[PDB]
RNA sequence: GUCUACGGCCAUACCACCCUGAACGCGCCCGAUCUCGUCUGAUCUCGGAAGCUAAGCAGGGUCGGGCCUGGUUAGUACUUGGAUGGGAGACCGCCUGGGAAUACCGGGUGCUGUAGGCUU
RNA sequence: GCUCAGGGAGGACAGAAACCUCCCGUGGAGCAGAAGGGCAAAAGCUCGCUUGAUCUUGAUUUUCAGUACGAAUACAGACCG
RNA sequence: CCAGAAAAGGUGUUGGUUGAUAUAGACAGCAGGAUGGUGGCCAUGGAAGUCGGAAUCCGCUAAGGAGUGUGUAACAACUCAC
RNA sequence: UCAACCUAUUCUCAAACUUUAAAUGGGUAAGAAGCCCGGCUCGCUGGUGUGGAGCCGGGCGUGGAAUGCGAGUGCCUAGUGG
């Protein structure tokens, strides 16, 4: 048998790209995400400063965006078809998600554009389970269980089950 | 010669216990200190609003003023040759009850019990606590068996 | 020309030949430094 | 180089390690506490004797060696190259001071490390050798014989013990016997009736 | 590979948080500026109002605090408003209003206060605050207490707080966090207050989905069809349940029926049955690797 | 027997994994118009009740780790006071009183207050 | 409202180290500095508003002779956040 | 206190612990043997038991080490374990 | 394999390390200024003659461990501060 709730689905999806340096390049990477996403993304700040990339502290480095549902998937299965429905083993976190990368965005739907240029782009996807808002509401807190957690080849399984991906060993 | 800081030389005392460090129990709060109360001081780490002197940590006094937060304290602090009554003011975390007081208090209550009892029987009770007397004669019961034999056990270099 | 520092030999000796003497047990003791309108409430219950 | 160790000999002065606040400490020369055939099991040197310190004294790092080399020196002559174990069980850690005279005086008196030596209580085991029990005699001669590079006054004690445990040679080879303490090495563990079920399959398996 | 984080040594320097910090239900941070009373008042109560907003209902309790557990005077649930005239409904702003004016109402009915300081019978949503009357007994104080809820604009603890203030308590607000108070702005309308009161949000909603698409509809509002509830129903419901609240606040207890005492759990082993447990394990399994070799 | 709301002492309550959970709850869950807040109705806020013990949670289990409490180690280590005691010293023995702590071996695994339900 | 130091598994360029994500995480971080104490729905980090860093009389603590100054602790009266 | 000594030793002498061997006749002491493979293998200019490295057996035996020491260029000669 | 790493083990340590943790020691308490009733007052606090505090009036002596001993209180003051 099967209990409904412990059917796995996806809870978010996160965009990133992360330029390595501000300005026209980064406000363009944000303007290719809400092409891709119909919403705002966010600049995510330089944590140190590394001289050797040319980074400083507090540099608007990368812009990400999280999307949930229905525009999720969408987002996704445009990215695995890019991907040709084929991921890797190692592709996969040892906690249940997974994700890749695609080398640029005019792809999976966006026209190609001179004034915005070219990038590439990464997914991350984090599978759920209808009980993972336990770890993080407000109120009474808990850790999720040992049952209900994401194995790897739950999630291996899930791929390959719900696209019919294919996982290549390696 | 030494610092006179106010808080020298205290990394112990004011130090809190082990595995009992974080939030202060509530229970220390929600307790009444009226008038008069003989009461003891023990400063607390966690809080440093009205901290009492280190010379006081684990001095007995008694309660004169009582405030919001704050109970006013006469103890008796030993300046070199003489011992004065001074007056102190301490934030209710670093202060706690005795009960050296209450064990007097409830032999007080008891013995007034007693003596309005065998009052209207004539019996005379005795209420002096006397000390621990020289025990009295008493037989030892050798059941039986005989007492063990114990020797000197001989010496070995075990090390 | 050195010296002898801080020392509390002495000390003890001196004090206990006049007795380090307990203060003055007394009733009714002062009402310094207790809360004014706490003080000012006894003064009203007094007057009244 | 070094001042005589008459000098730095009673533990006088509190335990004076080398650490934060203590820095620039010469190195013991001490450095080779155990050596013999270090790589063995339990089971081949059951035999083992003590040197024990009579005195609360301190031993110099110095003398440490010399005793070991001493001990060590006979036991290759003696038991061949692989036939003992030498244990030294005293680390030294306590720094000891000099306040060398180039004229200041006695102005300004704190001194500069020296030296380790370790302290030592009555009673403690100083050096240890184990080896067969053939090789009685050339563990009691060859601690004879490194007793006079310590100071003070030792005796030579051959323990009840099966080698460097803690368990008793009467009993050593019953409680392996009946699997209640496994060999890894120099030692043995100790397994209690508390652990989980599965560690007791795996050892009855 | 890693060293293993959770140590035995872990295990033995691990200090605990409180019970109710680890199971998540207190803020002691919160609770101590809430909850204790100033030294120079002598054990005079310090009362506080307790709502607690749960999936189907809402707990609304008056407490004090006392050494050995916090003593409730009165409480009001959710689940009380059937008897009043709410079949449906229980968790929302409106229930929150009148499970607050039940709370008030039935504590000055314990306390003999309930002719005196009767507040607001006719519901406006205004700037309310119940002034004490010289010569009476002085009007019910105590202080709002919302635990972890975040309290924002337009919460329905504010809402309990609400109808506990209109049932006649002294307690202290302002009309930042009513739902109405304007946020760039900085007024305060009372008319969207006093429609939130009555629920006319549920209400515009359900003439808003009667339109549209009516299989969503009753998936939203199932039971309110059920229970025969109508936006035109809805705001005088409320009404006649707060006249029926502030008539009868009284409280009876459910008679208690005797019990059938059935453990309906597994209880404690002793010692002896978990030694023979291992007991036999190891005779079984001695057993099993005598005979499968 | 047990749960919820608020607690007290804060591990005999923690942590890991497994088993079972009747009823009422507590939850997960379905939504975003309104109140509210975000990149994102995931959190927070608001409106519900199609589904469900999968998780949270509760009860239990582990020759469980931890913790708590005892035994051993131990009248040992240390120690108040004393000797025209020993010993070249280091230090040690004795008289009079007090007296610990590991390793090792057992046992225990939340008690309880106020208010309200469920087991009709 | 958040949770830190560190670590494991992942993700275009990306690497030992840039950014995103999941999990472990009693403090191994941070709190201007020296050290010590203290601190996890905070005293840390990030946002909003701010001037209780204000006016004023007494008492008390610390060093101490039980004197000052400095510093600090309870109150009280105003004006405020 | 306090006015002088240690590590280390002694077949001086007195106690004390522990282990051996001894009427199947020991400890001394005086006498008789102390052999063969074999001058065992490596090596070394020469090492025959005796400077060196590992082995270290057998036979005949009442008993004798591939040798305890003195010797020799190496033997021889003497001595010891037994 | 050599190592680092990881897991149970192991030898030795601390004045500026510490879970435990003494002995000696430092406060306070061992009643009449204490208890037990009744009634006032208060501009403080107050769901509530609630709370607290201060007043009046009344009743309680087996003087509430051992031992020992008269105690309190105020002026002026030398010398001393190697
Ligand atoms: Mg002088
Ligand atoms: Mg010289
Ligand atoms: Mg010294
Ligand atoms: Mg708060
Ligand atoms: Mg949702
Ligand atoms: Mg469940
Ligand atoms: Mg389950
Ligand atoms: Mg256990
Ligand atoms: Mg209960
Ligand atoms: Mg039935
Ligand atoms: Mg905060
Ligand atoms: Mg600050």
């Amino acid at each position: 048998k099967e209990n409904p709730m412990r059917e796995l689905r996806i809870r978010k999806l996160c965009l990133n790209i992360c330029v390595g340096e501000s300005g026209d390049r980064l406000t363009r990477a944000a303007k290719v995400l809400e092409q891709l996403t119909g919403q705002t993304p966010v600049f995510s700040k330089a944590r140190y400063t590394v001289r050797s990339f040319g980074i400083r502290r507090n540099e608007k480095i990368a812009v990400h965006c999280t999307v949930r549902g229905a525009k999720a998937e969408e987002i996704l299965e445009k990215g695995l078809k890019v991907r040709e429905y084929e991921l890797r083993k190692n592709n996969f976190s040892d906690t249940g998600n997974f994700g890749f990368g695609i080398q640029e965005h005019i792809d999976l739907g966006i026209k190609y554009d001179p004034s915005i240029g070219i990038y590439g782009l990464d997914f991350y996807v984090v599978l759920g389970r209808p009980g993972f808002s336990i770890a993080d509401k407000k109120r009474r807190t808990g850790c999720i269980g040992a049952k209900h957690r994401i194995s790897k080849e739950e999630a291996m399984r899930w791929f390959q089950q719900k696209y019919d991906g294919i996982i290549l060993p390696g | 010669t030494n610092t006179k800081g106010k808080r020298r030389g205290t990394r112990y005392m004011f130090s809190r216990p082990f595995r009992k460090h974080g939030v202060v129990p509530l229970a220390t709060y929600m307790r009444i200190y009226k008038k008069g109360d003989i009461v003891d001081i023990k400063g607390m780490g966690t809080v440093q609003k009205g901290m009492p002197h280190k010379c006081y940590h684990g001095k007995t006094g008694r309660v004169y003023n009582v405030t919001q937060h704050a109970v006013g304290i006469v103890v008796n602090k030993q300046v070199k040759g003489k011992i004065l009554a001074k007056r102190i003011n301490v934030r209710i975390e670093h202060i706690k009850h005795s009960k050296s007081r209450d064990s007097f208090l409830k032999r007080v209550k008891e013995n007034d019990q007693k003596k309005k009892e065998a009052k209207e029987k004539g019996t005379w009770v005795q209420l002096k606590r006397q000390p621990a007397p020289p025990r009295e004669a008493h037989f030892v019961r050798t059941n039986g068996k005989e007492p063990e034999l114990l020797e000197p056990i001989p010496y070995e270099f075990m090390a | 020309a050195k010296s002898k520092n801080h020392t509390t030999h002495n000390q003890s000796r001196k004090w206990h030949r006049n007795g380090i003497k307990k203060p003055r047990s007394q009733r009714y003791e002062s009402l310094k430094g207790v809360d004014p309108k706490f003080l000012r409430n006894m003064r009203f219950a007094k007057k009244h | 180089g070094r001042r005589p160790a008459r000098c730095y000999r009673y533990c006088k002065n509190k335990p004076y390690p080398k650490s934060r606040f203590c820095r620039g400490v010469p190195d013991a020369k001490i450095r080779i506490f155990d050596l013999g055939r270090k790589k063995a099991k339990v089971d081949e040197f059951p035999l083992c004797g003590h040197m024990v310190s009579d005195e609360y004294e301190q031993l110099s790092s110095e003398a440490l060696e010399a005793a070991r080399i001493c001990a060590n020196k006979y036991m290759v002559k003696s038991c061949g190259k692989d036939g003992f174990h030498i244990r030294v069980r005293l680390h030294p850690f306590h720094v000891i001071r000099i306040n060398k005279m180039l004229q200041t005086g006695m102005r300004g008196a704190f001194g500069k490390p020296q030296g380790t030596v370790a302290r030592v209580h009555i009673g403690q085991v100083i050096m240890s050798i184990r080896t067969k029990l053939q090789n009685k005699e050339h563990v009691v001669e060859a601690l004879r014989r490194a007793k006079f590079k310590f100071p003070g006054r030792q005796k030579i004690h051959i323990s009840k013990k099966w080698g460097f445990t803690k368990f008793n040679a009467d009993e050593f080879e019953d409680m392996v016997a009946e699997k209640r303490l496994i060999p890894d090495g120099c030692g043995v563990k100790y397994i209690p009736n508390r652990g989980p079920l599965d560690k007791w399959r795996a050892l009855h398996s | 590979f890693v060293k293993v984080v959770k140590n035995k040594a872990y295990f033995k320097r691990y200090q605990v948080k409180f019970r109710r910090r680890r199971e998540g239900k207190t803020d002691y941070y919160a609770r101590k500026r809430l909850v204790i009373q100033d030294k120079n008042k002598y054990n005079t109560p310090k009362y506080r109002m307790i709502v607690r907003v749960t999936n189907r209902d809402i707990i609304c309790q008056i407490a004090y605090a006392r050494i050995e557990g916090d003593m409730i005077v009165c409480a009001a649930y959710a689940h009380e408003l059937p008897k009043y005239g709410v079949k449906v409904g229980l968790t929302n702003y409106a229930a929150a209003y009148c499970t607050g004016l039940l709370l008030a109402r039935r504590l000055l009915n314990r306390f003999g206060m309930d002719k005196i300081y009767e507040g607001q019978v006719e519901v406006t949503g205004d700037e309310y605050n119940v002034e004490s009357i010289d010569g009476q007994p002085g009007a019910f104080t105590c202080y709002l207490d919302a635990g972890l809820a975040r309290t924002t604009t337009g919460n329905k603890v504010f809402g309990a707080l609400k109808g506990a203030v209109d049932g006649g308590l002294s307690i202290p607000h302002s009309t930042k966090r009513f739902p109405g108070y304007d946020s760039e702005s900085k007024e305060f309308n009372a008319e969207v207050h006093r429609k939130h009161i009555m629920g006319q949000n549920v209400a515009d909603y359900m003439r808003y989905l009667m339109e549209e698409d009516e299989d969503a509809y009753k998936k939203q509002f199932s039971q309110y069809i059920k229970n025969n509830v109508t936006p035109d129903m809805m705001e005088e419901m409320y009404k006649k349940a707060h006249a029926a609240i502030r008539e009868n606040p009284v409280y009876e207890k459910k008679p208690k029926r005797e019990v059938k005492k059935k453990r309906w759990n597994r209880p404690k082993m002793s010692l002896a049955q978990k030694k023979d447990r291992v007991a036999q394990k190891k005779a079984s399994f001695l057993r099993a690797q005598e005979r499968a070799a």
